[PDB]
């Protein structure tokens, strides 16, 4: 049952002696018993990749061959929880070696054993019921944000035996006990499930509802849906970190997997100390925000073959909760590192490789981590409905979006939220360069904002007709010297910088930034639309009169109308809420009407 | 000048000060020597043969 | 302990380039240092990077001219490179081999440590919430510096990165209106770099808290991818293990980078960008995150990793793949340089991750989120109006474009021009920003609400 460890070369462990060895079965390599995935079978010795540190593994050293392949243990107490790569709990280290550095070759269970959880049944099986992949058989209370379904695994079936009681049970206990053909099954609360297969679902449905982000751009001309996929590329600065913990933060999500996949150490720490002290009400009660998420840290200094285990072990949990009818949207923030990972493997197997040094797969990992996206009908009799959004950051060397890793996921994902670094430079955050993003969900969003808003798309439409007009004269005013423009093509120009200044940016570490909610996006957005239709109209009727209202003449008799609708942003929706915040938008549109009579 | 003699005094205070700390350490071992002397000549007196651990068969 | 007899080998398989094959060996270890003397008696040490059956494939740290087939005599530690660390380091002088070259004995230890580190659990890493005091405005109003933060300052060959980098030494304190033990690791570097930076450590009396590492231009150049390891371990020693403060400052670690690169040529790994290494990041990351507190432990690292930016190209990968590592950078230029303007820090490509925890209410003054902000605004915008006016003249512009030139005129000389002694509180950097900030009326400081404006624009 044992190889032998053959040769070393850093992330990449050659064994011998393990001719019935099967690919992506675990080992454990050297005496630490060190976690490792077999990678490729050559005769009798078998390359394996391994997740830990191989110094001081030494030729000679067994290799345990394990049937089961890498996998995560699904079941209660996930939720609040910090895991490493490999879904090892860093609270559970932390407690039990008193070090402060995690040890090699830790071996500890998933979950907790010692909790007892309590567990309530469905209460509509009995004994001879016929139950089936994906079943409900009882609910375990975690906290009081998530209650956490306990499912039959996918590929088991059979006739109920014995359901357990209501009452207190731990991890280790049996809760169901099934039978289908003379071969009997004893389940407790975890399932085990392979990372690397796709959990099945009923059926793959469109996504026709907004996935919430706390944002005014990035939403108003970007949306990204409950289901879909997204890509962050920003270069370093340009806070593509801080859009990923917006959305964690303030969404309309129900779980959130946050994957720190090569991330550096503190912010992982910034999460575990923010987090805690966010509130979401829930039915008139204040809860803290970690009980509706969880995260996994696989920090950049830790070892890279990790990097591939950690995205696969996040978007894995992701299906798990999907699967108990809740709408989850991780968050991978790096993608290249993951991608960077596999090209130091296959650089150590000596493999050919294709663009950039990358492995020629590498758009097919990709292709299928994404793909496990989406809207479902679950799997399961009780018709649960739920969703798995990913927004995956990817790190662009130079910020010049031209590696394999952006090319490939641009391929991918649905909506391209790109990143500007001469935007950051400027501290112009989110530093969304909206002439080259684009969200291919606005028509699938149309019937949502109809039936709720309306005037969002038309608004929406004539917001981005502003900004694109502004581009296109940029181009010939940086030539000209503004010498040439129209009257109208100068309201263009500065409502567009009132548009940029004040709606695409937003300070994100503010009382009143720091969550727009969209009432407010859209009730700004229209009194700056309406200012553009006003002034245009009022230029537009006097140019061929005897008095033209230039730009000049608008902007001394109205500047106190501009400054109103800068300071639309500082409404601090928490201190004051929607009803005062609808009314004096509404305040500033009757400004704006007086003022225009008295102008023209 | 004046700054040069402190200088110099105090270089003597360095030295003294110096002294005093080479002679508390030697003071300070003396009444260790001998034990450590006894544990460290029974580790090489103590030879220990093993076989590496990954030798098979 | 390790108690059983190493073993001395005399069966060389061949040489290529850096790399010693040897075999029959027994039971080769994974990144384990062997130490081979060459016929002529000199010694000389190596790391197994590559074990297979009876070989194994040594870097040797010198290098391998003058190494033999036949004669050459290699004796296998047993373990990987652990080095000797006590709390009396500081004082002392290093090679980048971890030898005393101050005269003094070698290092009497209180523990080994690993080299390579060991990476610290993230749900004890505590987030940093203090603010270090560089009295630079430059830094300590627009991008703050945290205790455990990782600023590396992004400079080119001629600046003045080296004076910048000792005067942070002298006069980095707090905000709290403090002794840091400072581990240098001079690197790459000629011998007057290397004595300017131990002469001015004396000179600020301070040397008893300062521990050096020096590898120079001179030296070998695979030693000098383990002086930053060295350096760090004995900074976690310190800083984890004695409740120290420590400021370790690596110096133009593009000479770590380019040794890495020819490392990387010699092994024939998969490159990435400009040659350098596929896993030139993870290479870093191990360099660069062994930084920041530790819940429970009152001590703290503070990196400074200065690099040198070949050909003032900002997307070179070695400052490209740090800043995605670091928590911003404080970037010098030649622009600020060539107009004797010191220290020559440009803030508009630079950043603080940390910063925002850093500043304001409990930390300095409520308003300096505020007045950084703003700064950056108007600065910017400066620099947007010279790139307009230098086409379209004087004569076309407005008095809203003129404002921000006369800002620019004077944040450059008022804000970031100091003076290699000039130190300035927190709070006085504050103040001149709104000094600056006031030459423009209350409806351009878009960045600052009128909360804030009613208070501190008046005076
Ligand atoms: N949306 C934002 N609102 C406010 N400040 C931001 C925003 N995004 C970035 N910043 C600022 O800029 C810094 C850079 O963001 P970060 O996420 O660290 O960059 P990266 O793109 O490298 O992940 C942040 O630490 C913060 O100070
Ligand atoms: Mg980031």
């Amino acid at each position: 049952t044992f190889g032998y460890v053959h040769g070393v070369s850093g992330p990449v462990v050659t064994a011998c002696d393990m001719a019935g060895a099967a690919m992506y079965e675990l080992v454990r390599v050297g005496h630490s018993e060190l976690v490792g995935e077999i990678i490729r079978l050559e005769g009798d010795m078998a390359t394996i990749q391994v997740y830990e540190e191989t110094s001081g593994v030494s030729v000679g050293d067994p290799v345990l061959r394990t049937g089961k392949p890498l996998s995560v243990e699904l079941g209660p107490g996930i939720m609040g929880a910090i895991f490493d790569g490999i879904q090892r709990p860093l609270s559970d280290i932390s407690s039990q070696t008193q070090s402060i550095y995690i040890p090699r070759g830790v071996n500890v269970s998933a979950l907790s054993r010692d909790i007892k959880w309590e567990f309530i049944p469905s209460k509509n099986l009995r004994v001879g019921s016929h139950i089936t992949g994906g079943d409900i058989y009882g609910i375990v209370n975690e906290n009081s944000l998530i209650k956490h379904k306990i499912m039959l695994p996918p590929r088991s079936r059979g006739s109920v035996t014995y359901i357990a009681p209501p009452g207190n049970y731990d991890a280790s206990d049996v809760v169901l006990e099934l039978e289908f053909e003379g071969v009997k099954e004893k389940l407790s609360m975890v399932q085990v499930w392979p990372v690397r297969q796709v959990r099945p679902v009923t059926e793959k449905l469109p996504a026709n509802h907004p996935l919430l982000t706390g944002q005014r751009v990035l939403d108003a001309l970007f949306p990204c849906v409950q289901g879909g996929t997204t890509a962050i590329p920003g270069a370093f600065g340009c806070g593509k970190t801080v859009i990923s913990q917006s959305l964690s933060k303030y969404s309309n999500s129900d779980v959130i997997i946050y994957v720190g996949c090569g991330e550096r150490g503190n912010e992982m720490s910034e999460v575990l100390r923010d987090f805690p002290e966010l509130t979401m009400e829930v039915d008139g009660k204040v809860e803290s925000i970690m009980k509706r998420t969880a995260l996994v840290a696989n920090t950049s200094n830790m070892p890279v073959a990790a990097r591939e285990a950690s995205i696969y072990t996040g978007i894995t949990l992701s299906e798990y909760f999907r699967d108990m009818g809740y709408h989850v949207s991780m968050m991978a923030d790096s993608t290249s590192r993951w991608a960077e990972a596999l090209r130091e493997i296959s650089g150590r197997l000596a493999e050919m490789p294709a663009d950039s040094g990358y492995p020629a797969y590498l758009g097919a990992r990709l292709a299928s981590f994404y793909e496990r996206a989406g809207r479902v009908k679950c799997l399961g009799n009780p018709e649960r409905e739920g969703s798995v959004s990913i927004v995956g950051a990817v790190s662009p060397p130079g910020g010049d979006f031209s590696d394999p890793v952006t090319s490939a996921t641009l391929g991918i994902v649905q909506v391209f939220w790109g990143l500007d670094k001469k935007l950051a430079q400027r501290k112009h955050f989110p530093s969304v360069n909206w002439l080259i993003s684009y969200s291919k969900y606005m028509r699938a969003l149309d019937e949502y904002y109809d039936k709720h808003f309306t005037e969002f798309v038309p608004l929406r439409t004539k917001a981005k007709e502003i900004l694109q007009e502004e581009e296109d004269l940029a181009e010939i005013v940086q030539l000209v010297g503004k010498a040439s423009l129209a009257e109208t093509d100068k309201i263009t120009l500065e409502v567009a910088k009132l548009i940029k200044d004040d709606f695409l940016q937003q300070n994100g570490y503010t009382p009143y930034d720091r969550f727009c909610p969209f009432y407010k996006t859209v009730g700004m957005l229209s009194n700056m639309i309406s200012f553009y239709d006003m002034a245009r109209r009022a230029v537009e009727t006097t140019a061929q009169s005897d008095n033209k209202i230039t730009w000049s003449i608008i902007r001394e008799h109205m500047g106190e109308i501009l400054y109103k609708l800068s300071s639309m942003k500082f409404k601090d929706p928490v201190k004051d809420g929607e009803a005062k915040i609808k009314a004096d938008y509404a305040q500033l549109l009757e400004d704006m009407q007086n003022a225009f009579r008295s102008l023209e | 000048q004046a700054a040069m003699g402190s200088q110099g005094n105090l270089s003597a205070e360095v030295e003294q000060a110096t002294r005093r700390q080479v002679q508390g350490m030697q003071s300070s071992q003396q009444r260790n020597r001998e034990r450590v002397l006894t544990q460290l000549l029974g580790m090489v007196c103590d030879v220990r043969p093993q076989v590496h651990p990954n030798y098979r068969i | 302990y390790l108690s059983q007899p190493r073993l001395t080998y005399k069966t060389v398989s061949g040489v290529n380039g850096p790399l010693v094959i040897l075999d029959h060996v027994k039971f080769p270890r994974y990144a384990e240092i062997v130490h081979l003397t060459l016929p002529d008696g000199t010694k000389r040490s190596g790391q197994v990077l590559e074990v297979s059956g009876s070989k194994a494939v040594v870097q040797v740290f010198e290098g391998t001219s003058g190494i033999d087939a036949k004669k050459t005599s290699c004796e296998f530690t047993g373990d990987i490179l652990r080095t000797p660390v006590s709390e009396d380091m500081l004082g002392r002088v290093f090679n980048g081999s971890g030898k005393p070259i101050d005269r003094g004995p070698v290092v009497l230890a209180e523990d080994f440590l690993d080299i390579m580190g060991q990476p610290i659990n993230p749900q004890c890493r505590i987030y940093p919430e203090e603010m270090i005091q560089t009295g630079i405005s430059a830094i300590d109003g627009m991008n703050s510096i945290a205790r455990g933060q990782k600023i590396p300052i992004f400079s080119a060959a001629g600046l003045p990165h080296n004076e910048i980098a000792a005067q942070i030494c002298r006069q980095a304190g707090l905000v709290k209106k403090e002794n840091f033990a400072i581990v240098f690791a001079a690197m790459g570097v000629n011998m007057e770099t290397a004595r300017f930076f131990k002469s001015d450590f004396e000179e600020n009396g301070s040397m008893d808290n300062v521990c050096l590492f020096l590898n120079l231009a001179n030296d070998p150049t695979i030693e000098r991818i383990i002086t930053p390891r060295l350096a760090l371990t004995t900074a976690e020693f310190l800083a984890y293990q004695c409740e120290k403060h420590v400021l370790v400052i690596l110096t133009d670690m593009s000479s770590y980078a380019e040794a890495l690169r020819e490392v990387s040529a010699a092994r024939e790994e998969v490159p990435g960008r400009r040659g350098f290494p596929g896993y030139m990041y993870t290479d870093l990351a191990t360099i660069y995150e062994r930084a920041g507190r530790v819940e429970g432990r009152n001590g703290s690292i503070t990196q400074i990793p200065i690099l040198t930016m070949p050909n003032d190209d900002i997307t070179h990968p070695i400052p490209d793949l740090t800043g995605y590592i670091t928590e911003g950078q404080i970037y010098v230029d030649r622009q600020l340089h060539n107009r004797q303007i010191y220290p020559p820090i440009n803030v508009l490509p630079s950043l603080s991750r940390l910063m925002k925890s850093a500043i304001g209410e409990g930390m300095t003054r409520k308003d300096h989120a505020d007045v950084s902000n703003q700064l950056y605004a108007c600065y910017a915008i400066g620099k947007d109006v010279q790139a307009m006016k230098a086409v379209v003249g004087e004569e076309a512009l407005t008095s809203d474009d003129l404002l921000y030139l006369e800002f620019l005129q004077k944040f450059e000389k008022n804000f970031i021009t100091q003076g290699p002694y000039e130190n300035r509180t927190v709070y006085e950097t504050l103040d001149i920003g709104w000094q600056l900030l006031r030459i423009f009326p209350k409806e351009m400081l878009k960045r600052i609400p009128q909360s804030t404006l009613s208070e501190f624009y008046p005076r």
